[PDB]
């Protein structure tokens, strides 16, 4: 019937548990939150903002289109937002 | 000769349908 | 007598951790303006 | 079209003019399309896998059930056993009559909504559009996967049917 | 009775029969390399190897032959263009009719050995059972595998005893059976290096005698025997089912890629070649150097060799087939007669227009004509209404250099519309379309051919060596389930391990 | 010589082998703890 | 063990859902994806 | 006593999850292809591969984010974060479209993983490894689709994108210049699959409306004992009525549940070696002898000439934004239109 | 239409050669019953 | 020398006929189009 | 069974059927060979990948000339 | 050479119609 794990329903109904959960799940949903609000989540993923897609008067998409000059070629447009 | 070759597969389709139905081996209980 | 920390524990929190902290972000997400 | 190619212009046409794919009621009747392949796989691979042994390697395991017996010619405890652990137990049916039954109405409800579908797309309430949903700070559009649907969409749309419209709407 | 799907499982304990139907299927497949020969003999044309090559014939066998250094006809012709020559016994011919001796020779062996099927050699001493002793088995054979391979790169391949293989140079031109020095070094690695082909078939043929050598004489581990089931010879089929599927996917893979083992002379030019415009630069690359050095517009396209502009060409591309498009490419584009010449457009401003080139995905492909910065300047309209760049209104113009049309120019814009159209398949060729009434249709070669079918057998295998090692580990319940199986077996606790009824609680 | 690319392969393999060992030296460590009573 | 009666466990979790997912189709109407 | 019988001991415990030697290359990889996927379409943009928004931070909704493609120019490279392209740099790997083959990748061996420990189970449990066996399909199709049909290809480019609208993109790229619809391989894995689906629902339908009663409730759930010996319905009524309604029914419960296995498996892997011949282009688009008459004759029309007309302008009106790294550019006056649209 | 001739013999045989098989089987299958 | 004991009987079922010729000639009614191409 | 003269001959390479070395035997050096093909393998992938460059390895149609 | 194109399916059902037959009454005498 069971393998000696505590049952899950026991768990969730139990003090213990909410009162360690009540701390922990609205920690880690404020923590992506921050991952956001901070613009941090932009940097690290490399995810245009809404204002650097393009350049003010470009239309063209900054297609890589090298295999082994394409991280130098990434680098070359993002350059030509600043 | 494509249209009779196809007409026919189509016949022996529901000649085979025929026996299939009314040619089965009977089910029979235990 | 159950134990607290178990592969099933290991399990769950393995999968549970991340998707509240991803259920944020992408709540934030929700404010962001163009 | 009572036809196969018939059938495939129909459905072409179709996403030209409803966009069905981001319908979600064709969404669900892929879901139970593909969902009832999977189970009608998984439920004869688990009877199949669960056979009592009645027979030698020479003859076929079929001849191991005679029509009209009484027993069960499998063991629903040692497949449930089997795939209760492949992913956990209380994710597995062990009442054959529960079991039967999801089996019945997965497919079954996921094709009622798919004809539904088509019954709700005939008055012209269509699939999804987010066609330049994204848009950029300045304005620009930013294309998605949808864009690229809707230029798909387009290339059909103005082929179809390709002398019958004389003006520039297709409104039915 | 057994099901039809089980015929064959009567051999299992029967080794002397099964090595008669070894020696069948053995046969069979000797048999067949021996009609197939013959068959594409009877169909070649060898009079063009430039624009008629074995691989625009549908040639499929001919090829392998030639790629080990089998090159001519008893009939005094060679494949590459050779004529009077005597290849002596190993001729196409010679080749053909050992393999169809060698198929009668296994036939009647194969008869031999169902008839004489219990031979002592196959029983076990101690017991008296049909028995085989799979592990030492596979150390002879593996040694004799190590031989030959040895050998076939130690003497054929270098020429020491031996023709060599097939090599060219990079663009296909001048290709001939030379024999190969080793390559040692990284470079031998390399895909497109003929050298490590001979060094790979030196080193691993020394690495297989020496295997061998240990699997002669070095018991399985216990735990192995018993974990693998190396009593039971279906664990041979298993294994040896994925070590085939996994060589099939490699070979289908350096026939789609290329590698040195599949030269384009042979199978032809890969779908890649098109895709980066290979030809198109070389040939490129050697109009302006004989530019460079005064040379005129049609001197400069008249030194092209036709064989590396029919390299320039779609048609050729193996990507633009289809599955029940059948027979040769010839019956599709046609036999391929003369190169028109280079096509140059210019609008009537005299500036020089590029069409775009057809890409390998598309059936149909608008003309399109840009300048040497990409600016559409002139196209073939759709509708002709609110045209602004068809041909009549910008004066596009055709002028030929090199081929067959060469120093002539086309102004009337239907027939100036008609080389464009052309144009997008790469370079111009004259097509003989009567002879075999060709359809106008692109086939693919048989580097596609070769593909399909390798890369195909390889996923159908995948599931035989699944099939059959399910089979191997799980004999013990082929026919069904233990009906003795209790429930506490199954259920959960009962035991700490899974099914070690040692572990009970 | 050693191009950067080999040099990424050696960086790959070492990580590898560090995740393929870390593992293993775990699943030993508890195994031996947390044993089955026969 | 079972202080926290599980109908109300169900209840504040389905309602901290219905909250999410009402967000999520709020942001379809405004901000980035709103076509706006 | 030693030391690799200790951890096949604690490998094979009885627990929530079972773990199995399996376990250790399924869970690390499903967990990875999985963790993967949520994180680019949360995260991650299509910008210089695609030229295209993917994920939630951009704007996406669940049906249009996506795990796109690398970029054409990579080819089939197996973009490994250490590799050349990415060089270690973690953001540029992500621009690079490195997510994709890690995916794909952890994905594959997580399938291998996961079959593996179907074989684990059952074994230690005693059963016929039949559930493994019909899985092979699933990983046919994901193989086939996934990473032979990009190989043959020019690049990973033309992959799926892992994402609801860019598989429907997929979908419709297969028809316009595939023709797929008129592959019988592909018309194979149709009948399996909506075969699979009728067999799933006629043999439940029919299961629970031929039970026996087993009970007194009107929920007829109740009157079941999964240990019970006899047949919990009946074989004999549901015969009758099949071969009264239908002509011929089932006789014999083993072929049933067999055929049950045999046709959506034989379908999946059928549709799975049409895809092969499209890695290579070797498309059923044609029928030449319709063409050929077409051709000669302008009042001759079909069902198949009018769906060609259809891929024509699908290929024309979204191969320019669909394939950015070939730069076309169709002037309005060059593309395929009928009359007014 | 003009039709690949082969097709008509591809599939003839196709039909042919396999059902030939099947009945070859069924027939001896019944004599010795 | 002693007759071989690994003979054994074959066996098809009329149901087995029945399906067999059924997936035969469905097979031919799909393929035979493409085979006239 | 019948006994031949080419079958006497053969007879000791059939005749160990069912005997294994005790234990583990030779794992350990069979795993370190499988190793070392595995590396082996992954070099050559790589190459052919381009994913691995090598000084003087030109993976191309232009290494014959 | 100019042949008709239905001699080889004349030839071929020549061949294999009554060819099977005979098969099929000769099996199902041995297997009885
Ligand atoms: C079922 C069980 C499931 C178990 C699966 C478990 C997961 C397996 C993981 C395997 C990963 C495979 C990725 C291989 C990448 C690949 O192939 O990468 C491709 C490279 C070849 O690279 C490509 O090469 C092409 C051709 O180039 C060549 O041709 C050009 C001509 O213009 C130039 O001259 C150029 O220099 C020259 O190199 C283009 O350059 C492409 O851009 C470039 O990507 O080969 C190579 O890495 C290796 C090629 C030889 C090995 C064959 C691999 C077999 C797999 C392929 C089978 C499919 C067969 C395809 C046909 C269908
Ligand atoms: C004396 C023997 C002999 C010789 C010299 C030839 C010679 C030839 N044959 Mg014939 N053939 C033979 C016997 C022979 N054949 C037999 C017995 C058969 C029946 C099986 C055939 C069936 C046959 C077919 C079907 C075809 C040929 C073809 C050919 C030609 C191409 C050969 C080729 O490409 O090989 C290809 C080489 C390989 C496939 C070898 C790969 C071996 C794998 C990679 C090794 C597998 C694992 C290994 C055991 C592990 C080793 C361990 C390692 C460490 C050492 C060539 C003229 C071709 C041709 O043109 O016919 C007209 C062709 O299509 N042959
Ligand atoms: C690996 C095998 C192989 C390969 C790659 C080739 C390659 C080639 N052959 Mg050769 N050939 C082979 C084997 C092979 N052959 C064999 C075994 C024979 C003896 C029958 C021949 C006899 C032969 C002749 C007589 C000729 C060729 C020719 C050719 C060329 C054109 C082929 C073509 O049109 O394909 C067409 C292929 C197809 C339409 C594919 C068929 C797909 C089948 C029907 C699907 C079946 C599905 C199945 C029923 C579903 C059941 C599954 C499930 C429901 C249970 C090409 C280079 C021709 C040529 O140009 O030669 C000069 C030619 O005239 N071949
Ligand atoms: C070296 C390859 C090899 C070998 C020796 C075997 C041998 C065997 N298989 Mg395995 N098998 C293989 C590959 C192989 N298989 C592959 C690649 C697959 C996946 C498709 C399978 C799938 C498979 C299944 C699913 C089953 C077997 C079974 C068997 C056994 C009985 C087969 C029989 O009597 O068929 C008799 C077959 C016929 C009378 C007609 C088959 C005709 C087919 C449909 C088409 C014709 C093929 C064509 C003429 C020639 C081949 C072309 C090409 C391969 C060269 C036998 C031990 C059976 C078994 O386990 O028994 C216990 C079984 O149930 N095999
Ligand atoms: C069993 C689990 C598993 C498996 C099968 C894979 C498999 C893979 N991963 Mg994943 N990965 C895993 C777990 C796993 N990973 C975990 C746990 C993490 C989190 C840390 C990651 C994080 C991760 C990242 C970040 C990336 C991968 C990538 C890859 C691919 C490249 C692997 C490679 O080249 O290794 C090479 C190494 C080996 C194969 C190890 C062999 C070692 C042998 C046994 C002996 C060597 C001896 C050693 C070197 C001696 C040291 C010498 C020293 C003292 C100098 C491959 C598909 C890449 C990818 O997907 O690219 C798209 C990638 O970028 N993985
Ligand atoms: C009547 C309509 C119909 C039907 C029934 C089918 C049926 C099929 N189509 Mg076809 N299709 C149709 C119309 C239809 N098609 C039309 C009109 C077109 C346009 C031309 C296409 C275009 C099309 C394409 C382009 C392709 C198909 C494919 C398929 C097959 C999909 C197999 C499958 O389940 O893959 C589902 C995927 C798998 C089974 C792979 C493994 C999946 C793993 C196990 C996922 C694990 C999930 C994991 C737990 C993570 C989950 C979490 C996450 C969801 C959050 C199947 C035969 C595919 C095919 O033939 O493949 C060979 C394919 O590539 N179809
Ligand atoms: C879209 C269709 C589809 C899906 C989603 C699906 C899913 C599944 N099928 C499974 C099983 C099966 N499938 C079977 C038959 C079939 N399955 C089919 C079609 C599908 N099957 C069809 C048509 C059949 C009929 C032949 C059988 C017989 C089984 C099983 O036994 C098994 C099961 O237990 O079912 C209950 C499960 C395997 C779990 C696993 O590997 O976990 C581990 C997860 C891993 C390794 C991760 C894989 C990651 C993938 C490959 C790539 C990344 C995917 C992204 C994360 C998500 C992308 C989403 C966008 C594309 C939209 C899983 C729930
Ligand atoms: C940079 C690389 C990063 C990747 C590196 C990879 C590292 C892999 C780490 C995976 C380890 C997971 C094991 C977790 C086990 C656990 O925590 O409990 C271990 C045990 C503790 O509880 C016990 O739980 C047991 C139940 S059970 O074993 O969990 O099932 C019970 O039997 C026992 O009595 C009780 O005390
Ligand atoms: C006896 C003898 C002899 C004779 C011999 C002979 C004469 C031989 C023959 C042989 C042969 C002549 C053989 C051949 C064979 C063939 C084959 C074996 C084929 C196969 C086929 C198949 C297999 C196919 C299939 C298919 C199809 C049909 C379709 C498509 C797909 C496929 C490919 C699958 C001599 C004089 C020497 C001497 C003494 C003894
Ligand atoms: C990639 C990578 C990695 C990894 C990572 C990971 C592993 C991650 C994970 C992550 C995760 C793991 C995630 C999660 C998330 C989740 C989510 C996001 C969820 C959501 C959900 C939802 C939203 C739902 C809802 C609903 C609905 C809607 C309806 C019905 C009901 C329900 C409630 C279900 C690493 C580090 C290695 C590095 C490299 C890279
Ligand atoms: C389910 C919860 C409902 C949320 C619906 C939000 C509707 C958005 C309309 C708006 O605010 O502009
Ligand atoms: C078989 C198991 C394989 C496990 C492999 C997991 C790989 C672990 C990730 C390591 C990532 C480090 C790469 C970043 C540093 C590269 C810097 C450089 O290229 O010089
Ligand atoms: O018909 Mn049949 O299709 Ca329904 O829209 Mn209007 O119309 Mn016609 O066009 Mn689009
Ligand atoms: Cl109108």
């Amino acid at each position: 019937g069971t393998t000696g794990e505590r049952p899950f329903s026991d768990i969730i109904t139990s003090v213990r548990y909410w009162v360690i959960h009540s701390i922990t799940i609205p920690a880690l949903f404020i923590a992506g939150w921050l991952f956001v609000s901070t613009g941090l989540a932009y940097d690290v993923f490399g995810t245009p903002r809404p204002d650097s897609y393009y350049a003010q008067e470009q239309r063209s998409i900054p297609l890589v289109t090298d295999r082994f000059e394409a991280k130098q070629q990434v680098e070359t447009f993002l350059e030509q937002l600043k | 000769m494509e249209t009779i070759t196809y007409v026919f597969i189509f016949a022996c389709i529901i000649a085979l349908f025929f026996f299939a139905i009314f040619f089965r081996e009977p089910p029979r209980i235990t | 007598s159950y134990p607290i920390f178990t592969v099933r524990w290991v399990a769950v929190h393995t999968l549970a951790v991340p998707t509240i902290f991803f259920l944020g972000a992408i709540a934030a997400m929700q404010f962001i303006q163009r | 079209p009572l036809g196969i190619s018939g059938t495939f212009n129909f459905m072409i046409v179709f996403q030209a003019e409803h966009n069905i794919l981001m319908h979600p009621f064709h969404q669900l009747g892929v879901a139970g399309v593909f969902g009832g392949a999977l189970f009608c796989a998984m439920h004869g691979s688990l009877v199949t896998s669960s056979l009592i042994r009645e027979t030698t390697e020479t003859e076929s395991a079929n001849y191991g059930y005679k029509f009209g017996q009484e027993e069960e010619t499998y063991n629903i405890v040692a497949a449930h056993g089997y795939f209760g652990r492949l992913i956990f137990q209380y994710a597995s049916f062990n009442n054959s009559r529960s079991l039967h039954f999801f089996l019945a109405a997965w497919p079954v409800v996921g094709v009622w909504f798919t004809a539904l579908g088509i019954s709700t797309m005939a008055f012209n309430l269509n699939g999804f559009n987010f066609n330049h949903s994204v848009i950029d700070a300045k304005g620009n559009v930013i294309n998605t996967w949808a864009d690229i649907i809707n230029r798909a969409n387009l290339g059909m749309e103005v082929m179809h049917e390709r002398n019958a419209h004389n003006f520039p709407l297709d409104l039915a | 009775g057994l099901p039809w799907y089980r015929v064959h499982t009567v051999l299992i304990n029967d080794p002397g029969r099964l090595i008669a139907a070894h020696l069948m299927h053995t046969a069979l497949v000797a048999g067949w390399a021996g009609s197939m020969a013959l068959y594409e003999l009877a169909t070649f044309d060898p009079s063009d190897p430039v624009l008629n090559p074995m691989w625009r014939q549908g040639m499929f066998v001919l090829p392998f032959m030639a790629r080990l250094g089998v090159t001519g006809s008893w009939s005094g012709w060679s494949i590459t263009g050779e004529t009077g020559i005597d290849p002596g016994f190993w001729s196409f011919e010679g080749v053909a009719l050992a393999h169809i001796v060698l198929s009668g020779l296994l036939f009647l062996a194969a008869c031999w050995h169902w008839v004489y099927w219990d031979l002592e050699l196959f029983r076990d001493p101690r017991t008296g059972e049909p028995a085989l002793d799979l592990p030492k088995m596979f150390g002879i054979h593996l040694f004799l595998a190590g031989l030959l391979c040895f050998g076939f790169g130690a003497f054929h391949l270098t020429g020491l005893f031996g023709p060599g293989m097939w090599v060219s140079d990079p663009y296909g031109l001048t290709g001939s059976v030379q024999p190969v020095a080793p390559e040692w070094g990284p470079d031998g690695f390399n895909p497109y290096n003929p050298g490590g082909v001979v060094a790979h078939h030196i080193a691993a043929g020394i690495v297989g005698i020496i295997a061998g050598l240990f699997h002669i004489l070095v018991r399985p581990p216990q735990r192995l025997y018993k974990a693998l089931r190396m009593g039971n010879i279906e664990t041979v089929l298993s294994s040896s089912i994925a070590a085939v599927f996994f060589a099939a996917f490699v070979v289908a893979g350096t026939m789609w890629y290329g590698s040195a083992t599949t030269p384009i002379e042979l199978f032809g030019p890969t779908r890649y070649q098109w895709d980066s415009s290979y030809f198109q630069q070389e040939i490129n690359r050697r109009v302006q150097a004989s530019l460079a050095s005064g040379a005129t517009l049609e001197e400069a396209w008249s030194a092209i060799p036709e064989k590396l502009a029919f390299y320039d060409y779609i048609g050729n591309n193996p990507a633009k087939g289809g599955l029940f498009r059948t027979g040769p490419m010839n019956k599709g584009d046609g036999i391929a007669q003369a190169w028109k010449g280079h096509a140059v457009f210019r609008n009537k401003e005299g500036e020089e227009l590029f069409v775009r080139r057809m890409p390998a995905f598309f059936e149909s492909f608008p003309v399109i004509l840009t300048d040497k910065n990409g600016v559409v300047k002139a196209d073939i309209p759709f509708r002709r209404a609110e045209s602004k760049y068809s041909f009549e209104q910008q004066g596009v113009t055709v002028s030929f250099y090199g081929g067959e049309l060469n120093g002539q120019t086309f102004t009337d814009p239907p027939t100036v519309k008609s080389y464009a159209r052309k144009a997008i398949f790469g370079e111009i060729f004259e097509f003989d379309t009567e002879t075999l009434n060709s359809d106008g249709i692109f086939r693919t070669s048989p580097r596609g051919w070769f593909t399909f079918a390798h890369a195909v057998f390889a996923l159908l295998f995948f599931f035989g060596h699944i099939w059959h090692g399910a089979r191997t580990l799980f004999r013990d319940v082929f026919s069904g389930i233990d009906p003795e199986l209790s429930p506490e077996q199954v259920e959960w606790g009962f035991y700490q391990k899974v099914g070690d009824v040692t572990t009970r609680r | 010589t050693i191009t950067p690319s080999l040099k990424g392969f050696f960086i790959g393999l070492l990580s590898g082998a560090v995740v393929l060992g870390l593992t293993f030296a775990v699943l030993i460590a508890i195994s031996q703890i947390d044993k089955v009573q026969r | 063990g079972g202080r926290i009666p599980l109908w109300i466990v169900a209840t504040v979790a389905g309602m901290g859902v219905i909250v999410i997912v009402g967000l999520f189709f709020y942001g379809a109407y405004a901000g980035l994806g709103s076509s706006l | 006593r030693g030391w690799f019988d200790i951890l096949d001991d604690w490998l094979k415990r009885d627990r929530f999850v079972f773990v199995g030697w399996s376990g250790i290359l399924l869970f690390p990889c499903a967990y990875l292809a999985l963790g993967g996927w949520l994180t680019g379409t949360t995260f991650v943009t299509s910008w210089y591969t695609h030229g295209l928004a993917s994920s939630y931070l951009e704007g996406c909704n669940f049906l249009t984010v996506a795990v796109s493609t690398p970029a054409n120019s990579m080819g089939h490279s197996l973009l490994l974060l250490w590799g050349p392209e990415a060089q270690g740099d973690f953001t540029r790997w992500c621009q690079l479209g490195g997510l994709w083959t890690f995916i794909a990748l952890h994905g594959a061996f997580g399938l291998i993983g996961f079959m593996l420990r179907q074989f684990e189970i059952a074994r230690l449990v005693g059963v016929r490894p039949y559930n493994a066996i019909a899985f092979s399909a699933p990983i046919a199709v994901f193989v086939s689709v996934f990473l032979i049909y990009p190989l043959g290809q020019s690049s990973w480019f033309f992959a799926p994108s892992f994402g609801v609208a860019a598989i429907f993109r997929f979908l419709l790229f297969f028809q316009g210049f595939h023709n797929w619809t008129l592959n019988p391989f592909h018309m194979m894995g149709v009948a399996g699959v909506l075969g699979g689906a009728l067999l799933c629902a006629i043999h439940g339908a029919t299961v629970e409306n031929t039970l026996f009663q087993d009970g007194e409730g009107a929920s007829t759930f109740r009157a079941f004992n999964p240990t019970q010996a006899e047949e919990t319905y009946s074989m004999v009524t549901a015969n009758r009525f099949w071969s009264q309604i239908f002509g011929i029914a089932f006789s014999n419960k083993r072929w049933l549940h067999f055929f049950m296995l045999f046709v959506p498996v034989t379908g999946l892997w059928m549709s799975a070696i049409g895809v092969v011949g499209l890695a290579l282009n070797l498309r059923s688009y044609d029928f030449i002898s319709q063409e050929i008459r077409a051709a000669e004759d302008p009042e001759f029309e079909t069902f198949y000439t009018k769906n060609l007309l259809l891929n024509e302008g699908i290929r024309a009106w979204m191969a320019p934004q669909d394939q950015p790294h070939e730069n076309f550019v169709f002037p309005e006056e060059v593309l395929p239109r009928g009359n007014a649209l | 239409m003009e039709v690949n001739q082969l097709g008509l013999i591809a599939t003839a045989l196709f039909v042919l050669v396999p059902s030939v098989f099947l009945i070859i089987l069924y027939v001896q299958t019944e004599s010795q019953q | 020398m002693e007759p071989n004991p690994n003979r054994q009987p074959v066996e098809l079922n009329r149901t087995s006929l029945y399906l067999g010729l059924l997936l035969i000639l469905v097979l031919a009614l799909l393929f035979s189009s493409y085979f006239f191409n | 069974a019948r006994r031949t003269w080419l079958g006497d001959i053969l007879r000791p390479l059939n005749s160990e059927y069912g005997k294994v070395a005790p234990g583990w035997g030779t794992t350990p050096l069979m795993a370190v060979f499988m190793g070392l093909f595995l590396v082996f393998l992954l070099i050559i992938l790589e190459i052919y990948n381009s994913t691995l460059i090598l000084d003087g390895v030109n993976v191309s149609w232009k290494a014959l000339g």
